[PDB]
This record gives C-alpha cells, structure tokens and sequence, in this order.
C-alpha cells in the first residue's frame, strides 16, 4: 500500500533525473528561461498567457499535455472572466491537482516536473513569481530561481551562489549557463526565452541564436 | 419602476424607487430595487422580481465565493462579464415574459485615474453588456423620463451631495409621468434607496438622507 | 483485509507526522490560527464562511482540494437557505463523511487533518466551537484548541498546561507560538490569522507581518 | 378563496375560508386552508387545491426533516427560502392553469424585537417572495376586498383577542363580495379556521372561539 | 472465500469492541437511551419519527449516514402514505438489508452496530419493541433491552439480572447506569433520552444535566 | 353514470348504475362500476372505463402487495393516498380525454368512534383527495341529481336496510334525469351494484337484494 | 477455477447447517409448515400468492430479500394476466434462475434454502406440490415433505418413516414436531402455518399459541 | 367490415365478411378477417388492415410462445388481457387515425358450465376489454345492422348449425346496408368466413358450408 | 492461460459427467428424445419450434435458461420472416455463438450439453437432421444418434452397435433404453418424447405412462 506510492515516486524520480536540466530565475526585466534542449522544433519553454510562462521536463509527450492543457484553461478563465484575473497562483493550483490525481489513480505516474512563471503588469511595480509543481502533487513557490531535471544539487548551489537580485540579461544568463555546467556539452545549443514586464501585454519572447550569441558565455 | 446611475468626482452610485404594480394594481410600496454585490459594487434591477432579486443575490455570492476561493477579488470587467452570464442564462425565461434587466455600477480598483474609477455599465436581455461614460445612465418603464431630466440637471465631476440630489430628482420626474414608478410618499415615509462607492467601498446612504432629499425636491416643486 | 486499513492508516499518519504543526485555540475575541507555514502564496488557513474558519496539515494539495469543497458547501447551504443557518458542525460532518469515503475506496488515503473553527454571531454570548476530522473519517468536538501536524504530543501537552480562558489576543498567540517551539525555527515566518467575533459578518481576518511583529515572542 | 394574515402584540395569526368552488357550483363547504408548518410557522393555500395542500403537507415534512438532521430547526428566512423553492418548482403546473400560492407567517425566534417578531412573507407565481410589514396581508379571489377591510379596522400591536376578530371580519367583508370566498354558515355550524403563533409556538384556534367570533360579527352586521 | 468473509467480520466486530457501550430498555413510560458519550456535539442516540428513536455504536460517521439515510426513509414512506403507516420494524428489516449488502459488496465492512426502538401510540396499550441490527445484517428482536458496544457479556448479565418489567425512570436509569459500570469512569457524562409513550406525536426526548442528576446514581 | 357512497352506523356502502354509453347509443348494460378493493374498502369508478377497471384493479393489487411484503396492511388514509398518487399519474391521459375519477369508501379500523368509522373520500382529476363527511356524495355525469335526491332522503346514522334504499332511490333518481345514467332493466333483470363495509368486511351486495329495492323503488313512483 | 464453486459451496452449506430447521409436508387439507422459529416479528414462512406458500431457512436477510422478489414477482404475472396463470413452478423456476446467479456472479452465495408450496384450486382434486431450491440454483420437486436447515438427515429420515398420505391437521403436525426433535429445545415456540386448500381465494393462513397448543405433542 | 361473434351450445363462434373499402372504391375482395388464435380461440379484427392483421398474428405467437415457455396454455382470461395490452399499445396510431379493434372468442377450459363455456370479449381503442354474455356482439361499420338483426333472429343455446346461419344472415343484412361490409359474391364464389370453437378446438367453417349458407340467404330474400 | 480454459473444460466435463443421461435418435416417424429424468415437472427435453425438439443434460437452471432463450430466438424469427424460415441449424449456432462466449467470458462456464433436433415438413422425404453443442461452444452434426451425459462411451458404443435405420417406434426405443442400461435403475422412470413428422405443423409429441408401458422392454 505504502510501497505502492514508494515505487511509483521512484519511477519518476529517476525517469526525470535521466534528462536534461533547466534553468528558471528572476532579473531586472522580469523571468529568464534556459533549458537544455538540442532541438528547435520540439519545445520545453512556453508561454501561456499575457504575463504567465511555461518551463518543464521529464517525457515530452507528457507535459507537452499539461502545457497544452494549461493554455486551455487559461484562455478559458481570461474569456470568462478578464485576461487581468488570469492569475500564475491559479494555474499553479490546476496543475498540483492534476499531477496529484494523475500520480494516484492512472496506470504511471507523469515523469515530469513543470515551473510556471509570472511577471507583472507593465507599470506594477511588484516582483515577479515562480512556481513549482512536481509529478506527485506537490508545490513550493519560489521568488528567485528554480532549477529542474536530471542532476539538480550541483546546478542549485552554484546558482544558489551565483544568484543576485536585479540581475542584467547578459548577467543572469551567465549565472544560469554557468550553473548548468555544474551538471553531469552546454553550447549555444539550448532553449531561451523571457518574460519581458516592460512588454505591454504579451510578455513572453523567445530570444535566437544571434540574440543568444552574445549572451552565453566561454568556457 | 425606474433606476439611475450617478457618476461623480469621489466614485459611483446607484437609486431606485419602491413601487410594484400589478397591472394597475398597486403591489407593493417598499421594495428594494439596490443591493450592494461587493466591497467595490453595487447593482440595480429592473423586471419580474421574483427572478430579479434571487439573480443579484445569487451575483453576491458568486463574487465572494471566487475571492474566497482564489484569495483575490475579480477585476471591475471580469464582475461584469459573469452578471452577462447570468442574464443570458435567463434568455429562456425573458421569451416568455419573465425578463430581467440588470445596472451595474463599481469602484474600479484598477481604474487609472482615481478620480473616474466610477464605473456604469447598462445590459441587454440577451447578455450584452456596455459602458456607458456619459455620466449617468437609467433603467426600467420610467428610465427615458430620468435620463432625460438628467440630460438637463445632471453635472459631471459633481460632488457626492450633488449627485445623490440629481439622483432623487430623476426619480422624482420619472415618478411624475410613469405611474409604475412611484415618487417619495411623505405619508409613510418610505422613499427610494441609494447605494454610494467610493475609494472607501460601497455604502448605504442612510433612509434620513434620502427622507430629507425627497422632502426638498418635493418643496422645490411644490413651490410652484 | 484489517491489514489493508493497518497500511493504509499508517501511510496518513506517517505522511501528517512528517509534516509541519499548526495550533488553533479559543481566546477572549474568537477563534486564533497559527500555523507553521513559511510561504506567503499558499496557505493552510482559510476563511470558510461568515463565522467559519478553515485549517489544514499534510499534503497540500489534498487539503486544498477539500478546502474548497468546504467553501462551495457553505455558499450553497446559505444560498439554498439563508447564511444564518450554515453551521460549523454541518461542514465538520461533511468533511468527516467525505475523508471517511476516501480512506475506503480511493487508490490512497488523504494524507490530511482538518479543522474547523466557528464563532457566534455578533451578539451572542455562545463560547466559540472546534472541530478535528481525521484522515479516516474520524471526527472530535474541542472547546479550548486543537494541534495537529508532526510530532504533536510535545506541543500539546505544552497548550494542555499554558492555556487558559479569556485569554488576550497577545497572551493567546504566546501561548501558541511557545507551544509550538515545544516541538522537532519559529519566527515571524508563520500563516496566523482569526475568527474575530466582534465583526457584523465576515469574521475571518488574517494578521499580517507588522502587526505580528508586536505579538510573536522572543525566544 | 380568502387567505388573511395578521400581526399583533404577541405574533401572528392566519385565518381562511372554507369554501370550495368549480365554476360557480360549491364543491366543498369544510376546507382547511391553514396549516401549523411547524413550531413556529403556518401557512396558507389559495389556488388548485389538489396541488396546494400536498404541496404543504410536503413543506412540513421538509422542514422537521432539516431538524432531524441537522439536530437544528431552520431560520424563519430559511423557511421561507425553501416555500419559494417549491412554488418556483411549480411554476410548469402553474403555466398549464395549475397554480397555487400561498402566505407565510411566523414567529422569529431570532428576531431582537421580541413584540415584533411576528413575521408575514408572501409569494409569487415564479417563486418570488415578499416582506409584508404593514400589519396584515391577504391572498385569493377575495383578497382584495378583505385587505380594504383591514386598512379600516386593523390596528397594529393590538392583543391577540382583537386580532382575532378583525381577521374574521376581513373574511366576513370578503365572502359578501367574493362568491369565491364563502362565510359563516350559522346553519352546519362551520367557520373559518385560524392558527396562532407567538413565544409559545402555533397554535390552533379551537372552533369554539371562530364560531363565537363569527356570531359577533353577524350578529353586529345583522343589526343593520 | 470463506476466510474473507471471517476476516471482515474480525474487523468490524474488534472496531466495536474497541469503542464505548449503549444500552437500551423497556420502562413504564416507553424506551429509556443510555449512552457512553462524552460529546455533547456529536451524538450516539437520535429520534427517527414519530415513534422511533435510534441509537448506535461503531464508527461515527458510519453510523450517522445510516442515521440519516432511516430519517430519509422515515420521512418519505410517511408521506407517500400516513405517518402511521412507518413502523420500526420497517426500519429494522431496510438497515439490515443496508448492512448485510455492504459487508458484502463493499471494500470495507461498516464497523457498526444499530438498534431501532418503537413505542406504541399515544392510547394503544401495545409494549414497546426493540430491534439490534448488526454489521453483517443479522437482525433480532428484543422485548426487554438490548446492550451493544465495547465488551458486552459482563454489562449484558448485569442487565439480565437487575432487569424487571414497569420500572419507575429512576430506576431504569440506575439498572442501565450500573449495569454500563460492569465494563472495562461513568459520570453525569453519557448521552441520554428517552421514547416517551405519553407524548402525543414525537415521543422523542432528551435528557438534559440538570434534570438527569437526579436520576444518575452515585457509586 | 352515477355512483353514490353512504355512511351508516355499522359502516359505509357504494352503489353504482350499470350502463355505458358512446354518445347518444347505449354501449353496455351490465358495467361493473363498484369493486371491494380489500378487506375494509372499496372504490367506484367514473369515466373512460377502458383506464377506470385496469386502474381501480391495479389498486387493490397494490394494497395487498402491501400487506404482503409489510405483513400489515395500509392505514385507510393510507390507502386513498395511494390512489390519489394513481390518479394523479393519469392527469396526462386526463388532459386528452381520458379522464377517470373515482370514489373511495372504506371502514377505517383505526377509527375511534366504531359506529362512525366509515369514511368516504372524493377525488380531483389532478390527484387531490377530500374527505367527504356529509353522509354522502356522488361521481359521474347524474352526481348532481343524486346529491340532490338524498340531500331530501338521507338519514345520519340509519341502518343498513336504509342506507341501502336510500342509495338505489337516489340512483334512480339520477337515471330519471340523466339518460347517461340509466336504471333498473326490470325486462332482463339488471340492476344497479352495491358494496357494504362494516366491523365484519366489505361485501357484495346480492343481487336478490339489489333487484328488491329496484322493484320496490319503482313500485312507489309507479304508484304516481 | 474449480475450487472456487468448491469453496464458496462449502461457506453456504456450512450457514444453512449452522441454523434451526423445517418442515413442509402435504396432508389431508393442503400444505403444513413447522418452522424452528423463537422470534414472532421475524418470519421465514409467509403466504407468497392466492394458492403459494413460501419457507426458507438460512440467512434472514438474504431469503427475505428473495420473499419480498417473489411476491412482486407473482403479484405481477397475476396482473399482466390473470390470478389463475400464476404458478408454483414458474416461481420456483425464478429462483433457480436468481440463485444459480448470486451463486456464480456475486461476491458471496446466498446462504439460502428454499421451499415454494402449491396447492389446488378451491374444486380441483389435485394433489398439493412442492419444490425446494438451493443455493446454487438446484431445484427439486417432491410431492411429500421437504426438510431444510441444520442436521437434516436425522430429520429427513424420522420424517421419512413417520409420514403417511392424508393425514389429519394434528397428526401431521406431530409427525413434523417429533421429526424435528431427531435433530442436534422444540417447545410451542416455532413458526407454524397452512395453505388452507378448502379456502375459496388465500389459502394461506398462520395457527397462532392457543390453536397450535391443542397440535404440538408432548415428550 | 363486420364480425360477428355468437355463442351456442357447444361453443362460440365468429364470422367475418371479406370486403376492403379505399373511401368509396373496393380494394379487396377475399380479406381474412377471422383468425384461430389458438387451440381454443380465435378473433376477428376492423380497422386499418395493414396493423391489424400482423396484430393478430403477434397475438397468435404470443399465445403459443407462452405455453412453449410454460408448458401450460394461459387461460382464457390471461388470454383476453394480452390482447387489451396490445390494443393499448396501439393507442398512439389510433390517435393518428391507424386504429384497430379486436373481437375475440373463445371455449373456457376452466369454466363450470360447461355448456356455456363460450366467451365473447369486446375492445376499446384505449385497451379496455368487455364481456359480451348477450350472446352474440359485433365490430366495425356494418355492426349496427348485424346486432339489430340478430336481436331478432339470434337463439340461445341453439345448436352449431343454426348458430352459423344466424351469423352469416346478420353479415347479409349488414352488407344490405353498408357498403363497407359486401355481401356474398355469387358471382367469383366468395363468402364471408368463419370460425367454430368447441371442447373439440377450434375449427375452420369450410368454404362449402359457407357457399351453402350464403346460397340460402341469398334464396330467402330473392324470394321476396 | 492455457491453463485457465484447462480447468474451466474440466469443471464442466466433471459437472455433466456426474449427471444421468440422454440418448436422441433417428426412426421412421422421425425423431425419438429418451432421457433419464425421474421428475414429471422438471423437464430435460422440450419442443422449440414447429418441426424442432430440444434436449439437455447437465446443469438445469442453466440448459432451461438456454432452452427459453431459444425459444425466444425461433419464435422471433419466424415472426420476422416466415415459420417455414426457422431452421435447426440456425439455433444450433446460435447456441454454439452462446455456450462459446459463455465459456470465455462468464465467471462459470455452463456445465451443459445440448441437442437440437429438426424433423422434415410433412411432405418433405429430406431425413431428420441432429446437433449436439458443448460447453466450449463446439458443435456437430450426428444423422444418426447423439448421447451425452454422465459416462458416454459404454451408452455410445452400445447404440454404435443396435442401431438400424427405418426403426419401429417400439425398436428405437428398445435400442435406446437398452444401450441406457449399459451405464453406470432405468425403469417407466425417465422422459420421453418424440418430433413425428407426419403432423401436420407442431410435430412435437410426449409419450405418457400409460403408452410408455408398451414400450420400454424389460430387462
């Protein structure tokens, strides 16, 4: 009985320990992803709303599911109601329920771990949010950095040392580049994106190789 | 029956008479035609009561179930578009006579300016729902006789006073040439209700300062 | 058979022990909540109706699911009757029928504890009244307080000595926050907040950091 | 059919004809249209007997049944939150011709002004439901008449004897303009019933006193 | 398959032993209730209708779903035809069709016990009848009383042996409490009511303290 | 078709005419319109026989199943309930044409005063029911004749013998002014049925007995 | 997959032979039912339809539940066509049918015996029937007497030496009682009752203490 | 169309004619309206040919699915009911002018008298079902003419062959006046059919008795 | 697996085995059904349709469920074409589609076997035709005999040898009641019947006492 849910939290512990890794903090512009991804056409990074942003791993086909789920259920509540009271705590709550009912009653558990991130209204002056969300149900809010996948203890307290508030682009990109590298490669073959809160309403913006370039930096 | 919505410097608000007819029939003399639905709002409604006033109450409860439940109040827009819900929801209804029409009115939070963050906004029966921004706005078999009064007495940036006084002589006019409205009756002392909000919230202006606001308008007119 | 329901009971209360403690008890203005909770984003106590007050240990977004439940029970009776005749002792047996349900045909049982806090109305002379649901549908009626999450025995021992009738609301969150300490930290990184009977309608209140500050003793 | 509700001192009292019609031919010459719902409540039916009395009956047996469960009577607002629930699900019968409503009363045990916790609520088709506060009420063909009758001969925080005897005369005023209604029939000794309810719980009014009540009344009409 | 059934039936009957005990007796007025409960919020002992009342032993919120479901069926078969027509013997026979399919069907037997008490009209000279259904749906009836709860056969012989017909209610009070006092403490603290045969209608009724301290013997 | 209902000192009795018509043609001459529904009752039945016979069948089906699976039988008020809900499943069947009305009688064994536990209730076309207790009461298109006939010929608390005559004569009555109720066939022999209940049962009147007080009904109109 | 029907057979023979007995048999008027019966509100013998009968042992709630099928089942094809069409085989033929079910589809056999008795019309010359079915929906016809419940064989036996065709109302009954007494007490405390063939419509009927005194023989 | 259905001494009968009518033009010439239902019954049917016959045949099946199943033929009374059921599930078709109407017959193995063991059972459209005992009945158009001349002509317990030449002159004065029914066709040699049931069973009349019969009348009436 | 459908072919084999016997038979007049029943109100042997016969061993609540199902089944479908349409072989599948589904889905397979038997319409020279279907949904076509329950072989061979075509009434049944004999009693006491052909529709006859006296020789 006990063991039942002992083995199934090993299943996708280990299956998300087997991927890549992925970075998730909080700067002077607003929220900065990076994630270990060798593909362009498959993503891990995503928006889901006008300030809300999407980051997992684990199975793609699994949490491709959830990000698709979430832009539903996003879209939905913003329709219903008004795009303003579209909120990143409440798409946080979907999924914690979700995974928790998924990681209880269906046949696997979901091999995946999802962060939402949000950043605030063009003139708010409030700093943005980060949430976590695990294969079992459990979530932790975090308002400076999260990190996912594979190896994490590593990545985490080199970021937990390398982290300061107010971070550059160009700073907080190294902070994570250099923090994936604790991990195990890590070349300008990756996923990047940003929330940018100066944007007006869509905040979310995917940054290209060029753009990349000149961010990520040497070994 | 007749409502009226007031834009003024501080925020909004919201009156309506008392009366239900029956036909000719005079049905009742002290109904309650303004409920506040939150800190921050306040609605008035106009048709079949028995739907009516369960519909705004039923308003009341959904808006503080969603803050209870997200730990935030809805935006001024998102309060709107759910009272669209429901008054589309009563589409089937309305078809067969039993109509209802809602006025909404709210302190709007996330409103740039604080000195217009009063808000009125007018619905259809089949849900649509639209601002106003002309300053004032009326609802109800008596509602083209107010706006038209308001038309002329209305001031726009107007302080509370000012406003609460323009509201009641609206209802008074309307009163004056609708006879399913129903004016002040000194004989009772019931006069119409009237619901303020402000950056402070939404408050029920007090049946002394509407007793003494009917009384004047009443004295202005009695005077010839 | 009964060594189904051995595991099954066991797995609960492992998984409630394992977590943090939270301290409810009755004073001089209502109803006190002081929960061990180090987030600000995700809570543990909650306002269920007018004069009804909600708090939970364990896994999160289990009681979080019944905390909701509880609000759309509430709002319900209230709106079928009138607010007047929502009792606490209606959402308490609800809540027992509904964990006892769960703890016999769900996958897994509700690694979950509940309480449920109601005051009398404004007026009223009526003593403020608490009620326990546990994991397996058990339920108990305190008139003083009520601990519940890790390791209690420590903690409530500690209550079961510092507690005392009429009690201030400065003594009462002492009271509370020493018994607390009784247990294994402890600062003013805690989710408090009352059921204040003086108010006309919405008793529940939550005490926010500056305000805690004069309140939380020294250690 | 003449349904009248009446508050006093004490509480409240409801009191109604006997009479049952179809078309014009008399059906019935004993109807009990008032019933004890529970401790402190009764209620009056006016419309498709058929309908109406179960549908009573039934409310009765929803509210003792709140009680057995919930170890606690309901609100007086309660109540009648559950009497709008069953008329509203009637509305379909009512549609078809099969329409009943009726009035509320009651003693709120929750009320602050223990001399005014007499309580009278009445209905609409669509399930609405309605504060009287005037001091009486009344429902059914003959309504009209027997209310105009008490608007002369009521008088507000009178004893419950005095009550008594307005009400019986409202329906007496009734019944000599409403065919519908039916008054004393001095000939088989049957009387319109009534039902008492004050700090000590509803009561019904012992056929001894309506035949005494309704003597007077004939008796003082007789006299020219 | 003959051993499930054996193991499901340890449970419940263990479960039952474990808690505290009722007994129920025929006396002069009708059916006395006396009950081990300490709560004065959660009870053990409950009206049915008019003429019925209800007491039980077990697990909580079983037995008040059962409580409620007799309620429901009461209340329903006397409207669909007359309230006389609901007799305690109808009850009886529907809770033990109730149980016996869900200690068969059910994932987990119903850790009760139930008794169903009726007293005759207002005029009838017609002696009262006690019915005790169990777990497993075995069903019987008493003429005199019926002990259930905890461990039975000392407090069940007490009963048997200070039993007699037409007794005063003091001292039906006195045989129940001594009797409760042959097991294993037993103050002015147990639930108690009675079926009071004069009453016209609802013949239910409690027993307050005050009134029931003078009816409690002392040891 | 007439079926009249008589409440005597030893119990109840219902009697009913024989004839059925489609228009203005005469379509049977022996119906059956009275059946013992158990032990202490019986029901007449009119209009649509087709529904009627199979309804009123049904009934008594339903009040011993009862009694089998209870092992006691119903109250008597129980058992008009239960026909009042058959009834009342038939409104839609009513409503097209079909429309059946029945007369309940029985000896109610829970009666106080034995010498007056005989009851009689009347039925609505929408399932309500009504406790008659004049001594008497009719269905069917001559009802009104009936009525009329024993409001002169009845006697409270008579014996049997009586009651019975009283009963054929009001039918015959009832068959001299409506020809949709028709009378004693002395030319074959037909003659209205009859059920008594009493402290003993419900019983089937012979038809020795019933051709007897047709003869006699007829000699003394006969006898101008 | 064989040793299932082997077992469950087992846990039903096992019940019926741990209950009291009866006895069916046809004598001079109809059918004689003498049932092992302490109770008087609880019966295992009951009037079925116009001219059936109806006895089991095993049980209680489980053949009761079959009594109740089988008077809605006969009540039934009496009204889709007439009274005369009901017949003792076509009941005894549906509870075959449900038995043999219950026995290979439900969770747990029926512990169940049964015995439906017919008897001729009010003229007809012919000999009264029975039939007995088991719980695993065997099914036989005897046209002397049926025995069923507890130690049977000792029973069956006495019985089967002790009968004689046309036998008189008391004779009969003491050929059952003093067959009863062969089994392992017996006093006038069973279940006795007839289907009374002389009876113009029900022939059942039941013989109450003072009639069934001057019946039941001595020691 | 008409049936007839006429009892005797030995048994029942029926005899039906064979015409089909499109409004005023014949569409058939040699219908069976006569069908044995079963060893000991048999039944005619009027109205819309196209549900009728496959009726009757659905009953016939029914009839001997029961026995196969429980290995005993239902009694006659079962037997009348089933076919009510089907008449009553029907309805809605006879309510859109599809309607049909069943006469049946039958020798009662279960009754007494065993002379008089022949039944005759008349429908409704609603499914209701009637005992004839007059000793002969009819259906359809031509019914009106065929009782009113076997009123006259008709002889209880007369033997089998007279019965038969009652029954086909009662269709010759039928299709005498409604050209509904048509007579006997000297012309093709077709004549109405027929059906004899007695403790022998049930048995076809052959066409020569009919052609004999049919002859007859025929002469009779050609003799002025 | 394989396993599974092992046992489950046993338990039926078994159950039929231990059953009495049945011998179907081809003759003159058409078919001749001679079963070992010693009841006159449960029947293993019974008409289906105008020129069909059915006979069963085995479990009787389960071959009488399949033989009303197959009535249903003919009568249905001679309604729905034309008597004339319902063959033997038509229900003969049927039953294999049936007892083959039973036998892979149901908890229990039936422990049954069945024979279907067709005469020819009364013109007709076409020769009677026999099916016998298992258990396991087999089925085959026997022009000659079919025996089955209880031990076959001895019976089989037995008729393997005494059977003649164009057989006397009196022969067929002498060979069958014979070959009866030799398993392993076989008196007047067993069921009997036959599908004459030279009927005009119904061809299905049973053979009373009375006229089986003059046909069962002796031993």
């Amino acid at each position: 009985a006990e063991q039942i849910m002992r083995d199934r939290s090993e299943l996708a512990r280990k299956g998300i320990a087997r991927g890549r890794s992925v970075v998730v903090l909080t700067f002077r512009d607003g929220v900065l992803f990076v994630a270990e991804n060798p593909s362009t056409a498959l993503h891990k990074v995503s928006e889901l709303y006008d300030r809300l942003g999407f980051a997992a791993v684990g199975k793609y086909n699994e949490f491709e599911n959830l990000r698709r789920a979430g832009i539903v259920h996003a879209d939905m509540r913003g329709y219903s109601y008004d795009r303003r009271d579209v909120t990143g705590r409440s798409l946080a709550n979907a999924y914690a329920q979700t995974l928790g009912t998924i990681f209880t009653e269906q046949p696997k558990p979901y091999e995946v771990e999802i962060c939402v991130a949000e950043v605030g209204r063009v003139g708010s002056p409030k700093a943005p949010q980060l949430y976590r969300i695990t294969y079992d149900g459990s979530i932790v809010d975090e308002q400076h950095f999260v990190v996912m996948g594979g190896t994490t203890e590593p990545i985490a307290t080199a970021m937990r040392e390398s982290y300061r508030a107010d971070l550059d682009l160009e700073a907080a990109v190294g902070i994570a580049v250099n923090a994936l590298r604790q991990g195990g490669v890590d070349v300008a073959s990756l996923e990047v994106a940003v929330l940018d809160q100066s944007r007006p309403r869509r905040a979310f913006r995917r940054i290209a190789g060029t753009a990349l370039e000149q961010l990520v930096p040497a070994e | 029956t007749t409502i009226v919505a007031l834009t003024y410097k501080g925020g909004v608000l919201l009156a309506g008479d008392r009366r239900a007819t029956q036909g000719n029939l005079i049905a009742s003399r002290d109904v309650e035609k303004v409920y506040v639905t939150d800190e921050y709002s306040a609605a008035g409604i106009a048709g079949t009561a028995g739907i009516a006033i369960e519909l705004v109450r039923l308003f009341a409860v959904e808006l503080e179930h969603y803050e209870k439940i997200e730990g935030v109040p809805l935006t001024f827009d998102g309060k709107a578009n759910r009272l669209a819900s429901m008054v589309r929801g009563n589409l089937g209804a309305a078809m067969q006579g039993l109509a209802v029409v809602p006025l909404l009115v709210g302190y709007d939070l996330d409103a740039d300016d604080e000195s217009r963050a009063g808000r009125i906004v007018s619905y259809d029966v089949v849900g649509g729902r639209y601002e106003e921004r002309a300053g004032y706005h009326a609802v109800g078999s008596g509602s083209l006789f107010a706006k038209s009064a308001l038309k002329k007495i209305y001031s726009p940036d107007s302080d509370e006073e000012t406003a609460l006084r323009a509201a009641i002589e609206s209802l008074y006019d309307a009163a004056d040439d609708d006879s399913a409205t129903g004016g002040p009756d000194l004989t009772r002392g019931i006069y119409p209700t009237a619901v303020t909000i402000t950056q402070a919230g939404a408050v029920h202006v007090s049946e002394e300062t509407t007793s003494e606001l009917a009384r004047r308008i009443v004295a202005e007119r009695t005077e010839q």
